[PDB]
């Protein structure tokens, strides 16, 4: 579903689909598309993996879609008045104050927040990796009741196809930083502005 | 009541579990109605999200629990929640659960005082993913 879709982003010689993207933008509400690829063309993404051992560059990237790494997309600030924003994927989560924002009007006694902004996982297919949550077979994120730009630009990244993450990320026309992080004062330095 | 019971796991002592007291209020009953537990007091969310992050990425599980008592006080939790504190409770949620998805823990939250019922709606819906 939005993962097939988005795949062809990146043709399979690594480059970038301009039929696709025009489309995209016909595509998705709220002008959704255009402001995720502006970040993702802004340099300011960055997916910051613990990488205790050294691990190869590929490695690093092919982790983010088979493996199990620990790792933490951000954006980083673009002035000086500015915190960063951080993106848990796999529980559908942003800082952003957007995220925040469309949340809290769903906040009554007596309901679940997922019935309010997820949606069954049955219709989907089996090769659609895009909004779903670990833990919850039975629901996935439903990007039309919620979803950001920060959300949108990682899951093009990390729910489509290690294609589309490579292209972004390596080359000459990179604009998106994957970096392994070896030391435990650079990771917490990472979070300290974050609140 | 959950504030007793949470005072009687401090007192015995046994369990391999984490206390985090949050705000003046919260410390004062610490203090005014009082080794495998620890506990913590911190009057800043920032201490708590940087301590939570740093228990996810250490290596070894060190506690089966976590417990996280007076996030109320420091969200100045009074009325309904504004946008900004829903976003600073969502990110304390997160965070905390996934020391759960790293580590194995168990997480609880324990309110002084009365809890506030949207707060317990996001710590339901996080909770989902443990
Ligand atoms: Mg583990
Ligand atoms: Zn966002």
């Amino acid at each position: 579903n939005y993962s097939k879709l988005l795949r062809n982003l990146v043709t399979e010689d690594n480059v970038l689909n301009e039929v696709v993207v025009s489309f995209l933008y016909q595509l998705f509400p709220r002008d959704l598309f255009v402001r995720a690829f502006s970040l993702l063309e802004s340099a300011d993404m960055f997916i910051y993996v613990w990488m205790p051992t050294p691990k190869e560059a590929d490695e690093l990237l092919e982790s983010l879609y088979n493996g199990t790494p620990l790792y933490r997309p951000i954006v980083r600030p673009r002035g000086p008045d500015d915190r960063p924003v951080c993106v848990d994927l796999d529980h559908w989560f942003c800082s952003c104050t957007e995220f925040a924002a469309t949340c809290r009007p769903h906040l009554v006694g007596d309901t679940p927040l997922s019935d309010a902004l997820f949606r069954p996982t049955e219709a989907a297919d089996p090769d659609d990796c895009f909004g779903m949550l670990a833990g919850l077979q039975h629901l996935r994120a439903d990007p039309e009741k919620l979803m950001c730009e920060h959300l949108f630009a990682f899951a093009i990244l990390l729910q489509t196809d290690l294609r589309v993450l490579r292209h972004f990320s390596t080359g000459p026309g990179a604009q998106v930083f994957v970096l392994g992080i070896t030391s435990i004062d650079e990771w917490l330095k990472l979070h300290l502005n974050v609140v | 009541n959950a504030e007793r019971a949470l005072l009687q796991l401090v007192v015995e002592d046994d369990a391999k579990a984490l206390v985090f007291v949050l705000g003046q209020d919260a410390r004062r009953y610490f203090e005014e109605e009082l080794q495998n537990v620890g506990v913590m007091f911190l009057d800043k969310l920032q201490y708590l999200y940087m301590y939570l992050t740093k228990l996810e990425v250490d290596e070894a599980p060190e506690y089966r629990t976590l417990v996280v008592y007076g996030l109320e006080q420091l969200l100045g939790a009074g009325g309904e929640l504004d946008a900004d504190q829903v976003r600073l409770a969502s990110l304390i949620y997160n965070t905390a659960f996934r020391v759960r998805v790293r580590h194995g823990a168990a997480v609880r939250f324990v309110a002084h005082g009365a809890p506030h019922a949207q707060l317990q709606q996001l710590e339901a819906h996080w909770r989902l993913f443990t």
